[PDB]
């Protein structure tokens, strides 16, 4: 898949171009028909719009809302030179704020994102933040057969599903949306992993190893370890507050702990999350 | 005499091949009445063939593992065709052609196992950009709506390309299971419907499907 930025004819607003060729042994990408299907049912203000499809000869195109750069651009941008570094907690509110919104809306249409990442946060010069690329989503509303798929990164991966779990929920968007905050806090990646192994480790290194009563279900899952060195709990704010300027209060910390826990079942749902106190501001 | 299995409220928990049965059975069905009453489409075939419906049905159905809800949405598929595209009428001569391509979208937009087109053009019996070109009208015709989800035909119908008329004609919240209720809907109806063994491929499985009342 190739993309351009073009823009309307009829109007001068601007797009994105994205090119699917048409005619294989597969003939038209799944991935094409899995996106332009679900974008068609995703009309929300924190969710890039597909404007339209072109089809023609053995070319397809897909015209979405041209947006400029991203949240993982968007941070380079500020300290490309200078290291990691994170945002101004006020903007890491807003953009939090802007992906359980939009991410919210999927999950109550019955679909879950899969493969959520600083990358795949659109931004425009407005500020507005858009959930992009649903090439890997997929409609859990319908009962078919999970399994899991090749993602290029495993950082923002869930442990319960690099364990090989084929019958997670929409938990896994919200494990991915506590990484993106933690990211955005201290400007750099919570989980470096280099590959499942490795992932798993460095997860279960500040989260400590799964705790069979308070997870019991992790015994089925098909890569499990009964017999793991097992750990406890590093404690967050000694994680993240040495390599933020700004002191992590208690809500945005127990916000991130309602994000991040190990037990899917345990975790926060974005209707909840966008309803924790750390938001309370927003209210009212 | 002949028996008589009591299926589940849940189609998944059902047997694949009694489905192929109990939508195979609705399939002729519609194709006796539709014929009991012109221009070309791709799924017309130049004549009948000789193949049955239903041991077309399974065959797609084993060696390319077709999952159910994809089996149920290839037969909810047909509504939203025949509501969509005027010319494209269910008959015994647009069947096949239609459930090979049916069945191989369904797969793709909604599951995670999926074969490549060349697979499934083995399978079903025809050359792969066949079944490429087969694949590509269905999906213009429908304009990628492929979700089997309540209001879906819908806004199939309106999104449809719209002839300006001089007088003017004419959300899932609160909705329940958030408006998948398609596949279920279908799957009662057709036990409904052809679930007795008295719809015309009797040939097939000599079998009375009653669902729990
Ligand atoms: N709406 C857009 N605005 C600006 N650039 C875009 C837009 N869409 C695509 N691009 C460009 O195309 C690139 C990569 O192609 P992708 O859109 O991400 O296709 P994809 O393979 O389905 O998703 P991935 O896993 O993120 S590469 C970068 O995201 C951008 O440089």
């Amino acid at each position: 898949a190739t993309v351009y930025k073009g823009l309307n004819k009829t109007t001068g607003v601007y797009v994105a171009l994205k090119e699917v060729k048409l005619d294989s042994e597969e003939g038209t990408p799944s991935t094409a028909i899995r996106e332009i299907s679900l974008m068609k049912e995703l009309k929300h203000e924190n969710i890039v719009r597909l404007y339209d499809v072109i089809h023609t000869e053995n070319k397809l195109t897909l015209v979405f809302e041209f947006m400029d750069n991203d949240l993982k651009k968007y941070m380079d941008s500020r300290t490309v030179g200078n290291t990691p570094r994170g945002l101004e907690l006020n903007l890491v509110k807003y953009f939090q704020w802007q992906l359980l919104q939009g991410l919210a809306f999927c999950h109550e249409n019955k679909i879950l994102h899969r493969d959520l990442k600083p990358q795949n946060l659109l931004i425009n010069k407005r500020g507005q933040l858009k959930l992009g690329d649903f090439g890997l989503a997929r409609a859990f509303g319908i009962p078919v057969n999970t399994f899991s798929s090749e993602v290029v990164t495993l950082w923002y991966r869930a442990p319960d599903v690099l364990m090989g779990s084929r019958t997670y929920s929409t938990s896994i968007d919200i494990w991915s949306c506590g990484c993106i905050l933690a990211e955005m806090i201290t400007g750099k990646p919570l989980f470096p992993g280099t590959n499942d192994e490795e992932q798993l480790k460095l997860i279960f290194d500040i989260m400590g190893t799964p705790n069979e009563s308070l997870w019991p279900s992790v015994t089925k899952l098909p890569k499990y370890n009964p017999n793991i060195q097992q750990r406890p709990p590093r404690d967050l704010r000694q994680v993240l507050q040495p390599h933020t300027k700004e002191p992590l209060d208690g809500n945005l910390m127990d916000f991130l702990h309602g994000l991040l826990q190990l037990n899917p079942d345990m975790r926060l749902s974005a209707k909840q999350a966008l309803h924790h106190p750390w938001f309370a501001e927003y209210y009212h | 005499g002949i028996p008589k299995v009591i299926l589940p409220a849940d189609f998944n928990k059902c047997s694949r091949t009694d489905l192929v049965v109990l939508i195979s059975r609705m399939l002729v069905s519609l194709i006796a009445i539709n014929e009991n009453s012109i221009t070309l489409t791709r799924y017309h075939s130049k004549i009948p063939p000789n193949i049955s419906i239903f041991n077309y049905f399974i065959r797609l159905t084993k060696f390319s593992s077709l999952e159910h809800c994809v089996l149920m949405t290839s037969l909810y598929y047909i509504d939203l065709l025949q509501t969509v595209y005027p010319d494209f009428t269910l008959n015994s001569l647009t069947a096949h052609r239609f459930l090979l391509t049916a069945t191989t979208v369904a797969t793709k937009g909604l599951c995670d196992s999926f074969s490549t087109n060349a697979h499934y053009a083995k399978v079903g019996g025809v050359r792969c950009h066949e079944l490429n070109i087969l694949e590509n009208d269905f999906l213009k015709r429908v304009n990628y709506r492929i979700i089997p989800r309540d209001h879906n035909i819908t806004l199939c119908s309106i999104e449809q390309k719209q002839k300006k008329f001089v007088i003017d004609k004419n959300s899932y919240v609160n909705r329940p299971k958030s408006g998948y209720n398609v596949l279920d809907k279908y799957y009662r109806r057709i036990v409904q419907l052809v679930g007795s063994f008295n719809a015309s491929p009797d040939k097939s499985r000599k079998v009375d499907y009653v669902l729990p009342p």
